[PDB]
């Protein structure tokens, strides 16, 4: 994670966010509907430092520091490459638009008016495709990853060296290895929450309304092919 | 400290989603109450024990039978919620929430969680259970609940007021600590 979009999320809300000038010249469904979208693109930049914290933390520290076979890193974070680059260009778009709505002479003041068409792009066509194989994949290897990483920990003393030293830090206390594993299952859950309450707020606009009643759709679709995508593997 | 691991399961909108804010952070969030809970891992200390509680939320998952399991892998204790404005949640306890429960996490304590408990003297919410022909659940309703299933013990809280709210967080530490 970057210092600049820390920073930027780093407020509770978007009317904390906001210089409260800027704020008073807004009305109330403005700032209930700039406070649910924050709230989706702060979560997905979290979502992405999660994803981050897997491969080079996690991952890459396995393959420099310990001398495991590759298949067993790979059991322990499966398509974590695959779901890092999905999250990390859907988290570009999304601070771009943010980006662009930025009032000139200043870096945070901002209010997005269109959403909609963003998140019809990444839950429709290739894209969703991608992300429904990616989380099919992720979610039946899930049990045999946790399963992996505890007889790793209950038999290598070397490995046991590893995590203790690697999830020491106080910013790591709720990202250890099987907290990462269910941070990234439950994501894909919280999009029709997060979208639904956008929506609630999104009625000025009907080109937006719709846009993000078909998002809406469109994500709980996705969610029900993963679902059925879903077999469970053993170790 | 010892690490034990929390997943609160109940209907969509039956408060989860609240109460896990409003511990984590200590008070009814006051400019905006956030639509998601990510995780959580609290230090509680109970009954002189250092305990690590990892909080987790399945808000989102309701309608995935096969996405939502993925939740309960190690847990130690339950909280099986439930809304005290909506009996009909609480008839949904011991026919969808307690079989599940017990079939993925046999062995582990559930205290069953009456939420919202202020709206039992809130004049619209009794109102509107009215032209449904019912009321607020009675507090020997959610025991008499807690009985049938064999929970561990029945609790109520309001997240709204913050009253009972940590009350549940230590008794379900204590009740993961429980071997
Ligand atoms: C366009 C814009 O947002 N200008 C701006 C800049 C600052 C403050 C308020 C506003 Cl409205 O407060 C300090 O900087």
């Amino acid at each position: 994670s970057m210092e600049m979009d820390e920073k930027d999320f780093a407020a509770d809300s978007w009317s904390l966010a906001v210089d409260s000038s800027f704020l008073q010249q807004h009305k109330k469904e403005v700032m209930k509907q700039q406070d649910v979208i924050y709230e989706l693109i702060q979560t997905e930049l979290h979502h992405v430092r999660t994803l981050k914290i897997m491969t080079r933390l996690f991952r890459t520290g396995m393959l420099e520091e310990l001398h495991l076979e590759p298949g067993v890193v790979q059991g322990l974070f499966p398509c974590v490459d695959e779901l890092s680059d999905i999250h990390t260009r859907f988290l570009s778009q999304l601070l771009e638009r943010r980006r662009q709505a930025l009032c000139p002479g200043s870096t945070r003041n901002f209010v997005i008016h269109r959403l909609g068409d963003l998140l019809i792009s990444q839950f429709s066509g290739p894209s969703a495709e991608q992300m429904c194989k990616t989380y099919s994949e992720f979610c039946s290897r899930h049990s045999k990853a946790l399963k992996l990483y505890k007889e790793l920990y209950a038999r290598d003393k070397r490995f046991q060296q590893f995590i203790r030293k690697v999830t020491r830090p106080a910013v790591l206390k709720r990202h250890g290895v099987q907290e990462c594993i269910l941070l990234v299952t439950q994501r894909i859950t919280k999009y029709p929450l997060l979208i639904s309450r956008i929506l609630q707020h999104s009625h000025g606009i009907e080109e937006e309304r719709q846009d993000l009643t078909t998002a809406l759709g469109l994500v709980k679709e996705l969610l029900s092919n993963v679902d059925e995508g879903i077999y469970q593997l053993e170790k | 400290a010892i690490r034990k691991k929390l997943v609160i399961v109940g209907d969509g909108a039956c408060g989860k989603t609240c109460l896990l804010i409003v511990f984590s952070k200590d008070q009814f969030p006051e400019v905006y109450v956030p639509t998601v809970f990510e995780n959580y891992v609290a230090d509680i200390e109970v009954d002189g024990k250092q305990v690590e509680l990892a909080l987790w939320d399945t808000a989102g998952q309701e309608d995935y039978d096969r996405l939502r399991p993925l939740s309960y892998p190690d847990t130690d204790v339950i909280l099986m919620c439930f809304s005290i404005d909506s009996p009909d949640s609480l008839e949904n306890i011991p026919e969808k929430w307690t079989p599940e429960v017990k079939h993925f996490c046999p062995n582990v304590p559930i205290i069953l969680v009456g939420n919202k408990k202020d709206l039992r003297n809130d004049e619209h919410t009794r109102r509107e259970l009215a032209k449904m022909k019912q009321e607020p659940v009675k507090p020997e309703e959610g025991r008499d609940m807690a009985n049938r299933i064999g929970a561990f013990g029945y609790m109520e809280c309001s997240a709204k007021t913050k009253d009972g709210v940590r009350e549940v967080f230590e008794m379900a530490t204590r009740a993961a600590l429980q071997a």
